[PDB]
């Protein structure tokens, strides 16, 4: 942690905030992919949400409603 | 009103009345809803495309339930 903090001061907010923000960008940019990879780009967004969806499940909360 | 029809064979007159029904049916659709739309499954794609954008604004379980409604329309085209 401290090694990466010193090597790069830039950091992002954990708790699944980054995975949810990345999923929204990938979902919007997937529309700009005129080829069969469009279905794969959408799948990358839903797959990114499993990390935050897993933290909600392990905490004893509804994963999808919290997602 | 009433329509008189003539034709050589039974099939020649049969398809004439079958076609008049579809003509009357499609015309009936325009009377109730004076509008037209494209075919080829294009309504299902615009429906599936904008519903996915509509689900992003929704909250709760309706997001995945509406996204699944959008993906289901893609079976037609």
């Amino acid at each position: 942690v401290i090694r990466n903090l010193i090597r790069d001061n830039r950091v992002v907010y954990g708790g699944g905030a980054a995975e949810i923000s990345c999923a929204l960008a990938v979902s919007q940019e997937a529309d700009k992919c005129p080829t069969l990879e469009q279905y794969a780009m959408r799948a990358f967004a839903d797959a990114l949400e499993v990390i935050p969806m897993a933290l909600s499940e392990n905490s004893g909360m509804n994963p999808i409603q919290t997602m | 009103v009433t329509i008189v029809v003539r034709g050589s064979n039974k099939l020649v007159i049969e398809e004439a009345e079958r076609s008049i029904h579809d003509a009357l049916c499609v015309i009936r659709c325009l009377v109730k809803k004076r509008a037209l739309i494209a075919g080829g499954g294009a309504p299902e794609i615009e429906l599936a495309l904008r519903l996915t954008e509509y689900s992003r604004t929704l909250s709760g379980m309706e997001s995945y339930c509406v996204r699944a409604f959008a993906d289901a329309m893609e079976v037609i085209p």
